[PDB]
C-alpha cells in the first residue's frame, strides 16, 4: 500500500520535473518562434502596406 | 467599359483597401492577439509550471 | 490544482487517521 | 469488441445514465438521460431532422427542441424514450449489443416494483439480453468504496434515500427516504437568479441554469456566515458565461440554492435536511450497529461533489453525535461514482453469478421474476 | 383636496396605470403607461409642443408621436418616464400629493427585486413621500377575490404569474411565472391580420390593434370547433372602424390569438398554456391543500375578461384533475383593475399600518430596504 | 499559494504529531 503513495510521488515528481520543463519550454518554443515568425510577418506586412501605399501614390499620379 | 473599369476600379479600391485593411486588422489582430497567444499560455503554462513546484511543499 | 486535489485527501485522510489513532491511543486509557 | 459474455452496466438516474461494462473501475460513457423533440415547423426541404433526438443528440441540437427526462424520483415514467437511450447507451458508444450479455441496471432499496419489473422486461424483451440483473444503489456504494458498512447517502438528482447496511445486512427500518433532490435545487436556483433579474422558463434556459449550478455552487461549511458576507457584498460574486456571450453575476444565491439539502424549507419541503436525515438512520440502527455507522457516512451520487458537502455533513452529524464517538464521513474523490463501480463489481463476482436472471426463468415466470431474484 | 392622509394606491403596469385612494372600492381613473416623444421635425413658430407626453397626452397627440412604455412585462426601467406617469396620476388626476400620504405600489412574486428597489427609490426621493410599501399583486389579487386559499391567475398585460396561495400563506416553490401575456396578444394579432391583408407594424397601428383586440377577442370554450366555424363562414366574423375610417372585418383571428393563451406555441413560446400551469401550481402543492386550491383557481387581471376564459380554463384544469374532487374558477365582474382594489384593501388594513418604510428608515438604509422591510 | 503551502505543511504536522502521540499513548496505555 505505501508504496502505491510512493509510486504516486515519483511519478508526480518525475512529472513535475518534466512539466517544469516542458510547461516552460514548450512555451519558450512555439511562443519565441511565434513572435519571431511573426515579428517578421508583421514587419513584412508594414513593409508591403507601405509599398502598396507607394503604389497607390504613383498610380493616382498615372 | 467605363463604368466597369470605375466600378472595377472602385472595387479594386475597396477590395484592396478591404485587403489591406483586414491585413491591418488581422495583423492589428493577430499582433494583439499573439500578445494574448503568447502571455495567455506563457501566464497560464507558467502558472502550471509553478504549480508543480507550488504544490512541492 | 490536481496535485493539491490529491496530496490534499491523502493527507487530511492521513492527519485524520493519525489524529483517531492518537485520540484512540490516549482513549483506550 | 468484448472477448466474453461481460455484463453490461448502468446506472440510470433522472439526470444522468452512466455506462460502461461488467469488470471495469469506470465507466466508459455518460449521457444525459434525455430525449428531445423539436417544437418547430420545418420550413425547409432535405435537412434531415429526427423525431427525436437521444442523450447528447438532444442536448446538442437543444436551441429548438423540448428536453423531457424519462426518469423522475429514481424511475422510470417513459420506457420507450429509456429504450432509444439504451440503444444508444450500450451499442452505439460502448459498441455492444446485450442480445450476446448480461445487463446491469440499478435502484434505490425502496423503488416501486414496477421500475424494476420494467428494467428487467424491456431488457429481456426489446433488447434480448441472455440475463438480468436489477441491483441496489446502495450495495454498489459500499462496494466501490471499500466497505460492508456504513450509511448510503445517494442524495442526486431524482431522491435522496438514505440506507443504513451493516456487515452486508440491510437495517430497512431506519431507511430515511426523502423527496429533496438535485432536481429541485435546480428549481431554486431559477426562481432565485430570477429575482437578481435572470429569469429562466424555458429549456435551454433550464439547462443553462443546471450548468451554472454545476460549475459555480457550493453548500459552504458554515452557511448563514457564508450567506452574510456574500449577500453583502462583491467580494463573494463570481460570474458565469451565458452561451449568446451575456454574463451572469450570482452572489449569496451560489450557495443558497445548495443550502436547501440543509435547508429543503427553501422549496417548501418538509424537512430538515440531508444530515438529520442521516443521523436519524444511524439512530434507529441498534446500538451496537451505530458506532460503525457514525464511523461511515458514505457519499454517492450528485451534489456529493459540491464544495463543503464532506466536510460539512461530518461536521453536521458531529454536532447532532453523542460525544467520545468519532464521528467520520467517507469521501474520497473517487465519490459518488461509487454507484456505478459498483455495479461493475457486483456483475463480476464470482458470488454473484448465480443471482442473474436468466432468459429461461425470466420467459417462464415473466418480469414479476425480479422481485423473487434479484434481492 | 383629500381630507385624510389615506395612502394613494397605484397599479403601473406594462399596460394600464390603475390608480386611487385607499378605501375606495375603485381607482378613480386608469390611463395607459405612456410616454409619448415626436418622430417629426416642427416648422411653425410659436406652436408651443412639449418635449414628451403623457398618458391621455400620449395618445391624444399620437399622430407624430412614438409612444413607449416605461414597464417592461412586469419591470420598471425607463424609471424617467415613470415619474412622469406618476406626477400626472397623481397631480392631474387624482390631485393628490405623495408628500402628504404614504405610498402603496405592487408586483408580482417572482418579479426582479430591481423593480422594487427602484420604486420606493423615486418615490422617496422625488416624490418626497413619508412612507412606502411595496405590495405582491398576488395578495392583492386575493384580497379583492375575497380568498385566503387559492390560485392567482393574474394573466394580463404584462406576465402570467399562476401562484398558488394557502391560508395566506405562499407555496413559492409551486409557482408558474410564465413569458405569455396581453402584450403577446396585441402583437400576435398585428402578425395574423397582416396575414389577411391588413399590415401593422408602427406606434398607430399596434395601438390599432389593442383596440380591435380588446373589443372584438374572445378565447372560446371550445377552440377547434370555433375555428372550423369562423375559417368557413362570415357568421363569425366581425367589424372593426379604424380611427381613419377605414374597416378590418376579422374572422377566426378573433379567437386565434387570444387561444395563444392556451396554445402559446402559436407565438413560439415553450408553454403548455395557463391551464397547465394552474394546474401544476396545484398538482405540486400538498394533497391537504389542493383540495382547496383546486375549487379556488381565481382571475385577475386582463384577458381573463375574454368570453370563454374561465369555462375553457376549467374544462381543461377539470380534465387533467382527479374525479371527486371540484375543480372551480373564481371569475367575478371586478376583473382587470382587480389589483388595484386589493391594494386598496392592503393600505387600509389596521394589520398593514406597521408594514409602512418610512421616510427616515429609507434615508438611513437606501433603497434596497424594501428588500427586508416589504415582504 | 499560501493556503496550499502553509496548510499542507500544517496537515502533514497534525498527521506527524498526532502519528507520535498514537505511538506515545499506546506506550502508555
Amino acid at each position: 500500500f505505501d508504496d502505491i503513495h510512493r509510486k504516486r510521488m515519483e511519478k508526480d515528481l518525475n512529472e513535475l520535473q518534466a512539466l517544469i520543463e516542458a510547461h516552460f519550454e514548450n512555451r519558450k518554443k512555439e511562443e519565441e518562434e511565434l513572435v519571431s515568425l511573426k515579428d517578421r510577418i508583421e514587419r513584412r506586412r508594414a513593409e508591403r502596406a507601405e509599398q502598396q501605399r507607394i503604389r497607390n501614390e504613383r498610380e493616382k499620379e498615372r | 467599359l467605363s463604368d466597369k473599369l470605375k466600378e472595377a476600379e472602385t472595387r479594386a479600391e475597396f477590395a484592396e483597401r478591404s485587403v489591406t485593411k483586414l491585413e491591418k486588422s488581422i495583423d492589428d489582430l493577430e499582433d494583439e492577439l499573439y500578445a494574448q497567444k503568447l502571455k495567455y499560455k506563457a501566464i497560464s503554462e507558467e502558472l502550471d509550471h509553478a504549480l508543480n513546484d507550488m504544490t512541492s511543499i | 490544482m490536481d496535485a493539491i486535489k490529491k496530496k490534499m485527501q491523502m493527507l487530511k485522510l492521513d492527519k485524520e487517521n493519525a489524529l483517531d489513532r492518537a485520540e484512540q491511543a490516549e482513549a483506550d486509557k | 469488441d468484448e472477448d466474453e459474455t461481460t455484463a453490461l452496466v448502468c446506472d440510470n438516474g433522472s439526470g444522468l445514465v452512466k455506462a460502461g461494462f461488467a469488470g471495469d473501475d469506470a465507466p466508459r460513457a455518460v449521457f444525459p438521460s434525455i430525449v428531445g423533440r423539436p417544437r418547430h415547423q420545418g420550413v425547409m426541404v432535405g435537412m434531415g431532422q429526427k423525431d427525436s433526438y437521444v442523450g447528447d443528440e438532444a442536448q446538442s441540437k437543444r436551441g429548438i427542441l423540448t428536453l423531457k427526462y424519462p426518469i423522475e424520483h429514481g424511475i422510470i415514467t417513459n420506457w420507450d424514450d429509456m429504450e432509444k437511450i439504451w440503444h444508444h447507451t450500450f451499442y452505439n458508444e460502448l459498441r455492444v449489443a446485450p442480445e450476446e450479455h448480461p445487463t446491469l441496471l440499478t435502484e434505490a432499496p425502496l423503488n416501486p416494483k414496477a421500475n424494476r419489473e420494467k428494467m428487467t422486461q424491456i431488457m429481456f424483451e426489446t433488447f434480448n439480453v441472455p440475463a438480468m440483473y436489477v441491483a441496489i444503489q446502495a450495495v454498489l456504494s459500499l462496494y466501490a468504496s471499500g466497505r460492508t458498512t456504513g450509511i448510503v447517502l445517494d442524495s442526486g438528482d431524482g431522491v435522496t434515500h438514505n440506507v443504513p447496511i451493516y456487515e452486508g445486512y440491510a437495517l430497512p427500518h431506519a431507511i430515511m427516504r426523502l423527496d429533496l433532490a438535485g432536481r429541485d435545487l435546480t428549481d431554486y436556483l431559477m426562481k432565485i437568479l430570477t429575482e437578481r433579474g435572470y429569469s429562466f422558463v424555458t429549456t435551454a434556459e433550464r439547462e443553462i441554469v443546471r450548468d451554472i449550478k454545476e460549475k459555480l455552487c457550493y453548500v459552504a461549511l458554515d452557511f448563514e456566515n457564508e450567506m452574510a458576507t456574500a449577500a453583502s457584498s462583491s467580494s463573494l460574486e463570481k460570474s458565469y458565461e451565458l452561451p449568446d456571450g451575456q454574463v451572469i453575476t450570482i452572489g449569496n444565491e451560489r450557495f443558497r440554492c445548495p443550502e436547501t439539502l440543509f435547508q429543503p424549507s427553501f422549496i417548501g419541503m418538509e424537512s430538515a435536511g440531508i444530515h438529520e436525515t442521516t443521523y436519524n438512520s444511524i439512530m434507529k440502527c441498534d446500538i451496537d450497529i451505530r458506532k460503525d455507522l457514525y464511523a461511515n457516512n458514505v457519499m454517492s451520487g450528485g451534489t456529493t461533489m459540491y464544495p463543503g458537502i464532506a466536510d460539512r455533513m461530518q461536521k453536521e452529524i458531529t454536532a447532532l453525535a453523542p460525544s467520545t464517538m468519532k464521528i467520520k464521513i467517507i469521501a474520497p474523490p473517487e465519490r459518488k461514482y461509487s454507484v456505478w463501480i459498483g455495479g461493475s463489481i457486483l456483475a463480476s463476482l464470482s458470488t454473484f453469478q448465480q443471482m442473474w436472471i436468466t432468459k429461461q426463468e425470466y420467459d417462464e415466470a415473466g418480469p414479476s421474476i425480479v422481485h423473487r431474484k434479484c434481492f
